[PDB]
């Protein structure tokens, strides 16, 4: 009959962070204008092959983080803790596509002193992949909670926000990859 | 709760006119072009308060009055529990105290204190959300 | 200590001699105020000595003067 | 010495838990004799001496005695592991009182 | 440039070769050698306690 | 079979050496669970991995301060002229398979065992352990403390390198022969001559090897006699009293509890030296009296006596055509920390007048002077350590090195009178603390309004409770009492079953109501006990 | 007010993070001296090198 | 070259005159004269990004270079002009020598190093404080080049060491340990720093009693 | 202000009726708010 008031401090806080990434996608709009001709530059070759593969199972964790919100919202702590478990999985296999990606752009010259792409690109992306490391933190946390009391209105509250964030994360990606591989 | 959404929504309504003309009035007759950095920033700028005005949008049509949101309700209205607030915490003086040592080490740029400094705030972090779920000993 | 100030007087040691603290602190300031006596040539540390023993005399004739006068027990 | 409390760890039999925590200790003890089992071939069989700056086995030198820790301290804090979660899961909670007669 | 600068002891006018001073490397505290000299301060740090 | 081995052989036994009523009281002996307890084990751990790596270096160790020449395989070195103390401290980390992990182990477990006794003796100091009847296990500590300073000391100037071979001509040698009247005979008696002479390191190898480690055994050897037949003191709780100790049984919970932290002690050190380098003595190169290099810091345990070297203005006399130098204050001072932590208890009981029998600790937050006067010592400490890393702090840290000087010398006095201050109040406040819940009751957190518009706060009562609700103020008992209702079992339990996939209904059933069954029990005799005594 | 440890959280970031700032006085070269509006490019490490600046930073 | 001195002179009176004087003569307490520095100092200074300073303090600490190689040769070459002094080594093909300038002789490299740069830079270059705000920084950035301009141009508070008092083939066995010591790893594990017991000590207590007290509680109890 | 000096732990022992934005006025003057109702407009 209220409003939850984790769930609007979640959603305030969770607009706020959004400001955050303005000041990176300004970053990367301000040296593309000046780029003249060539973004990326040579020797930067963006590969589609790995980042599609990385950017679908980012897309695909957030129906299964909703199907545990589906399950906390249903009291089944059990099926929150499944739902959860294979998030994270598949957001710890997002981070380590990235860094696979990022270990051979570094071999072929592309990085954050190389060039003034190397400098936006590994700002965005990595301060987007830092946000990624913070969602699978805090699904760790909440996973821990689960086992300490017995499966309260409050508990599942927390499960909601958590995927709010996650949430969020996936759809900054979503900009940030459609941007970066797409829009050149 | 219609009140509270409506100043996010008027608030949305003039940062998206803002960020429209913005962008307009640098294509034309200004030097560069479009100015990406303030137009990038009034963009999701009106996303900030379309996100939380949508969210409020869709929790205000679910839930009926509440006591607050009558022009004319009674004190004995809002009687009952109100929820959980902690009554005390040392945790967060911890939590700032573990942030500001991975800063100091970001600052100086000492690797060796950096990484004392994400391990504490995790552990930090950690004591604030345990803090009351923590189960008695089993001994 | 009356029980009133310190809940736990009756399970240990609980009070320390108002004296002790007094002259402790004296004796705080004039080890301040001798290390001016070295073979440092700059003056940045001796300003600093003095200051720190100048507060600290200060607190001392303060609290001893509030007691004297029964304003603090 | 005056026993005032003891109580098995587990009174209803054919549970699925006791099972689950008897695995858990076992895990703990099977990579305690995995680790150990590693620190005798790492101590056999990795190149151990010395190799020169710039030299092909110099990277691997440098792992010799960082494998040396990693298998001999995984080994016995493994067994230290298993040995504290069967106290605390199988061996009876008990309360003792003695008279000190001092 | 600094030889105006330099101060005789008693006993030690003539110790110097000109511009050339030798002062052993042993410190008079404790005895670590005190071999940091700094050639703008004119000043010999020893490492141990800070001479 | 089995079963039959172990009848003959216990009737063997008993027919030659009838140990029964010896062995069934040793078995039957109680010690008190509390985790602080377990700190006198980690120093007795360490202790035990220094003995055994200990006896394997000194299979391949030559203490020799003969001149040699180099001709092992660590090419930086070929040809540099070295002592062959030198010599075979590289040949262990080189030449010999494991030596290295093992010489480093040995060095990470002195590390363990010196900040092992330092929080050890925290307790003690805190929970006021030392007092009587147990004076004198408190002074067998403090000199086996003094004695683990020294013998770490030893220990890493065997080597003969250049960084610890600066430790030594200045605090073994300067401080030594700067001492008035007998300095200098001192001196000579223990270089047989001048620094460094021919026989130091062979002495210093005796005394590391046999002597020292051959007293600290005795010593450990009374104290854990002391405190196997004096009994444990024990926190005070329900159904601790003055005449009894309430715990667990040394067969079998002590012993497995024991054994496993031992395990894990073993472990975390074997980790430490096969993770994190420790004295590479190779890149400190032999030691010549014409090379000196920065940071020439002691190991932690003596950095305050550094830190004090250091500090202490250079304040010095020459009476009648003599010298009193800058490191007799150092070596007063040294000794007068030494003779007020040995005799602190007859101090106390004279200050306080206190020379009761005691078994039952106080808590710390009930002694607010022992606590401010141990927090202002701890202060003391830590400055007079961080001094003694002054430059290393300057050069990371973006400090001046003549501030940080200062910074120490004036945090001297200010500091420890701050610390003492805070700890007081703390200390204080922390039993107005535990004052509310008592009568109060336990904050839950919750919100209430009332329907005229008041908010209270509801409350857990951890007694009775009078007719309007309030409940009856309940009295110290010296005990800590809860502050959460989460450690009073409010927060239920999740679910039986794994991780992923629950357990039969009737089984979690037959669980929860074993676990309440079997809590609700030990409460009872607890209870019961207490209410008997 | 709606999250308690929050607000408190609020606190002692705050203090401590402006005595981060303010611990560039104690540094040998500083504090920062760019203006609080810490214009680039002379916030850059070339024209801005001391530690004090990036104290200011944090 | 004309080419490149009037270049030299050109970048010079744009970022160096305000503190060295515009005939190189330098600036009473702003700078002092650039006469018989020689190529070697401007190298150094130049290549470690020492330079231009941007204020008084202390000691002034490195930072990314403002010039390019190109352009550090053309400074370098202005100031040589202009009362001399030393050079910084050359290879085959005219380039700044780099590998040409690593000894074989790394055990006297050693010896000479911790006789000459140990009590300012550490056992194993990892830096060490100085009297006021000053202090030896950490070489394991210094290319071959840049240690051996600093061992002759003597920077700040450091020695100016001649080709006499160290000859080309010792200074060439200094900068081989150098770089030798930066680029070895750590044999017993992670180093730490290399800076001895001090670290050795922190990290004993944030590690192994952190875990020894941490298990002590969850095998004993409260209370 | 309508709450004591300084207020309790949790502020208030007691809410009075909210009808306009100067709830502490009318409840410490219960006569004026027929004032501020009918000289509300100029
Ligand atoms: C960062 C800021 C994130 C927090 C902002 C959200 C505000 C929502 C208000 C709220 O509910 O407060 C909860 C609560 C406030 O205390 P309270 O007043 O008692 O609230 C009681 C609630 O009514 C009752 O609520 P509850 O007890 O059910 O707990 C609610 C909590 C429960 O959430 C959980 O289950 C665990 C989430 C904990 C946060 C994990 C931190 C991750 C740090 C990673 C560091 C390495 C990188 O849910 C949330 O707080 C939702 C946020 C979702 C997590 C997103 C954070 C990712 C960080 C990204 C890094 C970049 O605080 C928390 O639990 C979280 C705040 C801690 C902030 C840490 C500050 C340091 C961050 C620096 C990191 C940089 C490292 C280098
Ligand atoms: C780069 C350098 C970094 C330096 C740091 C790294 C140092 C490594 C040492 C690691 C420590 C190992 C000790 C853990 C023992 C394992 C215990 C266990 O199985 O859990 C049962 C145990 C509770 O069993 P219990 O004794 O029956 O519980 C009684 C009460 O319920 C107890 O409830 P309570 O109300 O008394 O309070 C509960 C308390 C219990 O937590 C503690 O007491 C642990 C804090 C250790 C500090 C000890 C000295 C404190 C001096 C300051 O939890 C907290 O409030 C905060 C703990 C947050 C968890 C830490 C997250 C790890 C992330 C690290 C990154 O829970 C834990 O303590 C879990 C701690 C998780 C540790 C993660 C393992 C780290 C491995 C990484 C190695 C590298
Ligand atoms: C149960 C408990 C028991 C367990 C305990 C065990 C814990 C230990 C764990 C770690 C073990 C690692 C083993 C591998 C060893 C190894 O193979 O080693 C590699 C090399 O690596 C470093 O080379 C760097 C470069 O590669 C070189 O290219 C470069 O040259 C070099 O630079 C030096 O040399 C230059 C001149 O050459 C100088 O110019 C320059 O300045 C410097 O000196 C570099 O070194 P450097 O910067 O030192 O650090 C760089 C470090 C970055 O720091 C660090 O690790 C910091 C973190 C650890 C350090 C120790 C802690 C510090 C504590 C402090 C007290 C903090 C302060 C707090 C204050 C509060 C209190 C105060 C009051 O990056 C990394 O490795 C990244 C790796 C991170 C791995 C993290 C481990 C994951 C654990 C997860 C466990 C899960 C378990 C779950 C179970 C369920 C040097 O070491 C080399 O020698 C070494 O060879
Ligand atoms: C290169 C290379 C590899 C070389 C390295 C060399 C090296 C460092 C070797 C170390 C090897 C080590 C240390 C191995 C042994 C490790 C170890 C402890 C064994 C594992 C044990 C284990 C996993 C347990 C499972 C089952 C089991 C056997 C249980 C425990 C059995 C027993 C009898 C325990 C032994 C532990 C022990 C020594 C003590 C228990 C007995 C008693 C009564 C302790 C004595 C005692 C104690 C401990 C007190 O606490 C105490 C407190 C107050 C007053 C007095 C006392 C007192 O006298
Ligand atoms: C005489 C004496 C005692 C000197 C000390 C004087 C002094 C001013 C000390 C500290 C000064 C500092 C820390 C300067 C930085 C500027 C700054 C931010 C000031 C503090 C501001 C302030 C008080 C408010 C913020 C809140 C706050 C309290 C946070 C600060 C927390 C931090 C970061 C403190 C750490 C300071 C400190 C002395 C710790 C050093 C510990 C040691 C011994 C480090 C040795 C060490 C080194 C050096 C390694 O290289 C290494 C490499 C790899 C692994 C490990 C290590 C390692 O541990
Ligand atoms: C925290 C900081 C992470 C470390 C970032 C870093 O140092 O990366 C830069 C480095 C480029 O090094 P470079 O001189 O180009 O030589 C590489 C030769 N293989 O290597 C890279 O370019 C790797 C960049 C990885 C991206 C990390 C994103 C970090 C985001 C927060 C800042
Ligand atoms: C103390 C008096 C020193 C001695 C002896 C040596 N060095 Fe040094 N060095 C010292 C300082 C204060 C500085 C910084 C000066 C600057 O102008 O900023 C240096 C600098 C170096 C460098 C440059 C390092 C860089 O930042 O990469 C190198 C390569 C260097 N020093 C090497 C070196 C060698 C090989 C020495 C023995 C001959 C030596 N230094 C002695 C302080 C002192
Ligand atoms: C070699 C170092 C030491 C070892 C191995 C050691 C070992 C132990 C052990 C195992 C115990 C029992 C467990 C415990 O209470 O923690 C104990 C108790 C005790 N130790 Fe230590 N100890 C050492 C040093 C010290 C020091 C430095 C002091 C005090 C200065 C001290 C004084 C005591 C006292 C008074 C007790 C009484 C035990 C009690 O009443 O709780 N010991 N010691
Ligand atoms: C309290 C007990 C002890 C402490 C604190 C201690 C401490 C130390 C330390 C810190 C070192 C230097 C380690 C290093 O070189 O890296 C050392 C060296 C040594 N210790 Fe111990 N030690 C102790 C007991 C023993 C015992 C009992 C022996 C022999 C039985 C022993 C034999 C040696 C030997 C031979 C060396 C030198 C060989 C080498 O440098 O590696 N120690 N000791
Ligand atoms: C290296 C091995 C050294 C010897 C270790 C011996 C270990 C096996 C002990 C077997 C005990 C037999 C118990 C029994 O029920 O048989 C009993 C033997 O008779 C005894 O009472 C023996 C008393 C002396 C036992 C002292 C042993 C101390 C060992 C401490 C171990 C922690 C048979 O009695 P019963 O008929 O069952 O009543
Ligand atoms: S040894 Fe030179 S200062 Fe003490």
């Amino acid at each position: 009959n209220r409003p939850n008031m984790v769930s609007v401090g979640t959603i305030v806080w969770l607009s706020s962070e959004l400001m955050f990434f303005a000041g990176l996608f300004a970053m990367y709009f301000t040296a593309r204008a000046q780029a003249g001709g060539a973004w990326p530059p040579e020797p930067t070759e963006l590969n589609l092959a790995l980042a599609v593969p990385v950017t679908l199972v980012l897309i695909a964790s957030s129906f299964t983080c909703q199907m545990g919100v589906f399950a906390a919202e249903r009291g089944d702590v059990f099926g929150l803790r499944r739902w959860y478990v294979i998030t994270f999985l598949m957001g710890l296999f997002f981070v380590l596509g990235q860094g696979y990606e990022y270990i051979h752009l570094v071999e072929h010259g592309t990085t954050i002193p190389g060039s003034a792409y190397g400098s936006v690109f590994y700002l965005a992306t990595g301060f987007h992949g830092l946000h990624v490391i913070g969602g699978l933190v805090a699904f760790v946390l909440l996973l821990a909670r689960t086992k300490m009391s017995k499966f309260t209105p409050a508990q599942a509250t927390a499960a909601i926000v958590v995927s709010y964030y996650w949430h969020f994360v996936d759809i900054v990606w979503i900009a940030l990859f459609a941007t970066i591989y797409f829009v050149r | 709760m219609h009140i509270e959404a409506r100043l996010f929504e008027i608030l949305t309504a003039f940062f998206a006119l803002a960020a429209v003309v913005y962008a307009v009035l640098t294509a034309m007759f200004a030097t560069g072009g479009v100015e990406w950095a303030g137009t990038t920033a009034l963009v999701l700028t009106t996303g900030l308060t379309l996100i939380t005005g949508t969210f409020f949008r869709f929790v205000a049509r679910r839930l009926d009055t509440r006591p607050e949101d009558y022009e004319d309700a009674e004190i004995s209205d809002g009687a009952g529990e109100l929820g959980f607030f902690a009554p005390h915490s040392w945790w967060p003086i911890l939590i700032s105290l573990s942030f500001s040592t991975a800063a100091v080490g970001a600052a100086l740029w000492l690797p060796w204190l950096i990484a004392a400094g994400v391990a504490f705030v995790i552990t930090s972090v950690c004591g604030l959300v345990f803090e009351y779920y923590w189960g008695p000993e089993k001994h | 200590v009356d029980v009133e100030d310190v809940p736990s007087a009756e399970w240990g040691w609980s009070h320390m001699p108002i004296g002790v603290m007094h002259i402790g602190g004296l004796l705080s300031a004039a080890f301040l105020l001798v290390m001016m006596r070295g073979n440092h040539v700059g003056h940045v540390e001796d300003w600093f000595l003095i200051g720190f023993a100048a507060v600290i005399v200060a607190l001392v004739g303060r609290n001893w003067w509030l007691r004297r006068r029964g304003w603090i027990r | 010495v005056e026993t005032i409390f003891k109580e098995p760890r587990w009174p209803v039999p054919g549970t699925k838990a006791e099972k689950r925590t008897e695995r858990l200790v076992a895990y703990w003890l099977m990579l305690g004799g995995l680790s150990g089992l590693a620190l005798l071939l790492v101590f056999l069989f990795w190149p151990w001496e010395y190799q020169p700056f710039g030299s092909e086995g110099e990277f691997l030198y440098s792992l010799a005695t960082p494998l040396y820790g990693l298998t001999f301290g995984l080994s016995i804090l493994s067994i230290g592991i298993g040995a504290v979660l069967f106290q605390k899961k199988f061996i009876p909670e008990e309360i003792s009182v003695q008279d000190r007669h001092d | 440039a600094d030889m105006h600068r330099v101060i005789k002891r008693k006993g030690q006018e003539s110790f110097n070769f000109g511009e050339l001073f030798a002062y052993t490397k042993v410190c008079s505290h404790l005895g670590c050698p005190s071999s940091l000299y700094e050639q703008q301060t004119y000043r010999i740090l020893c490492p141990c306690h800070q001479s | 079979d089995f079963a039959k081995l172990a009848a003959a052989q216990g009737d063997a036994i008993d027919s030659r050496y009838h140990p029964s009523a010896a062995v069934r009281r040793q078995l039957n002996k109680v010690f008190p669970t509390h985790w602080s307890f377990l700190l006198g084990e980690i120093a007795l751990y360490s202790f035990i991995i220094l003995l055994l790596t200990g006896v394997w270096l000194t299979l391949f160790f030559d203490p020799s301060m003969a001149h040699v020449t180099y001709d092992g395989v660590y090419q930086p070195l070929r040809g540099v002229q070295m002592s062959r103390a030198y010599e075979t401290a590289l040949d262990i980390s080189f030449e010999v398979r494991g030596g290295l992990f093992v010489r480093q182990v040995h060095h990470w477990a002195a590390l363990m065992f010196a900040a092992s006794i330092m929080v050890h003796l925290a307790r003690i100091f805190f929970t006021g352990a030392f007092r009587r009847p147990r004076e004198a296990n408190w002074v067998i500590g403090s000199l086996l403390l003094i004695l683990a300073m020294f013998e770490g000391f030893f220990g890493y100037s065997l080597p003969d390198d250049l960084l610890s071979g600066t430790g030594i001509r200045a605090a073994l040698s300067g401080i030594t022969m700067g001492i008035p009247v007998i300095g200098t005979w001192m001196h000579w008696a223990l270089f047989g001559g001048d620094f460094p002479g021919e026989i130091l390191i062979p002495r210093l190898y005796a005394l590391h090897i046999l002597l020292i480690p051959g007293i600290i055994l005795a010593l450990i050897g009374a104290h854990l006699a002391l405190v196997w037949f004096q009994k444990h003191t024990q926190f005070p709780g329900p159904g601790r009293t003055e005449t009894n100790v309430v715990g667990v049984r040394v067969m079998p919970v002590f012993a497995v509890k024991s054994g496993a932290f031992f395990a894990m002690i073993t472990g975390v050190l074997g980790l430490m030296g096969g993770l994190l380098t420790i004295n590479p003595i190779w890149n400190l190169g032999p030691y010549k009296p014409s090379q000196v290099s920065a940071g020439s810091q002691p190991d932690f345990y003596m950095m305050w006596t550094d830190g004090l070297i250091r500090l202490w203005p250079a304040w010095e006399f020459y009476p009648f055509g003599h010298t009193i130098p800058q490191g007799v204050w150092v070596a007063v001072g040294m000794g007068l920390v030494f003779a007020l932590l040995i005799a602190y208890p007859f101090i106390e009981k004279k200050v306080t007048g206190d020379d009761a029998h005691h078994n039952l600790l106080q808590r710390p937050r009930d002694v607010p002077v022992r606590t401010a006067i141990g927090s202002m010592a701890i202060a003391l400490y830590l400055l007079l350590t961080f001094a003694c890393m002054n430059d290393i702090i300057a050069l990371k840290f973006h400090i001046s090195l003549n501030a940080t000087t200062w910074i120490g010398r004036i945090g001297m006095v200010v500091l420890p009178a701050i610390v003492y201050f805070v700890a007081y109040r703390w200390a204080i406040s922390l039993q107005r603390s535990d004052r509310e819940v008592l009568e109060h009751g336990v904050e839950t957190g919750i919100i209430k309004r009332l329907p005229h518009g008041a908010y209270v706060e509801l409350h857990q009562p951890l007694g009775p409770v009078d007719e309007h609700g309030h409940p009856i103020p309940l009295e110290y008992a010296g005990a800590p009492l809860p502050k959460r209702m989460n450690k009073l079992g409010s927060g239920g339990a999740p679910g039986t079953g794994s991780f992923l996939f629950p357990d039969p209904a009737v089984e979690h059933e037959a669980l929860t109501e074993a676990a309440h069954a079997s809590e609700h029990k030990s409460l009872t005799a607890l209870k019961e006990h207490q209410d008997r005594i | 007010v709606a999250f308690p440890r929050l607000n408190a959280l609020s606190f002692w970031l705050f203090l401590f993070g402006a005595l981060i700032a303010i611990a560039g006085f104690i540094t040998p070269g500083g504090a920062a001296d760019f203006g609080w509006t810490a214009y680039s490019p002379l916030t850059d490490a070339i024209h801005s090198p001391g530690a004090g600046g990036d104290l200011w930073i944090m | 070259q004309s080419a490149l001195l009037r270049t030299g002179k050109q970048l010079f009176e744009t970022s160096c005159v305000s503190c060295h004087g515009a005939n190189l003569q330098g600036v009473p307490d702003r700078g002092p004269s650039l006469i018989g520095t020689g190529e070697a100092a401007v190298y150094f200074q130049v290549s470690t990004g020492r330079m231009p300073a941007m204020r008084g303090e202390a000691q002034a600490p490195s930072k990314p270079p403002h010039f390019d190689e190109s352009q550090i040769d053309a400074l370098g070459a202005y100031v040589q002009a202009n009362g001399g002094g030393p050079t910084v080594p050359r290879d085959d093909h005219g380039a700044v020598a780099q590998e040409s300038l690593i000894g074989g002789d790394v055990a006297r490299g050693g010896d000479l190093f911790r006789l000459n740069c140990a009590s300012c830079h550490n056992f194993t270059g990892k830096g060490g404080a100085l009297s006021s705000g000053k202090y030896a920084p950490d070489l394991g950035d210094a290319n071959p080049a840049q240690i051996y301009t600093a061992m002759l141009t003597g920077p700040q508070n450091m020695p100016k060491f001649s080709d006499r008092q160290l000859t080309p083939d010792e200074k060439r066995d200094i900068v081989a340990y150098v770089r030798e010591s930066a680029e070895t790893p750590s044999y017993g594990g992670y180093g730490l720093g290399g800076f001895g017991p001090a670290p050795e000590g922190m990290a004993m207590w944030i590690i192994g009693m952190v875990a020894a007290i941490g298990v002590a509680m969850w095998i004993g109890s409260r209370a | 202000w309508a709450t004591s000096c300084p207020p309790p732990r949790h502020n208030f022992t007691e809410l009075p009726r909210i009808r306009s934005e100067r709830p502490a006025f009318e409840l410490h003057y219960p006569h004026m708010v027929e004032r501020m109702r009918a000289e509300a407009h100029v």
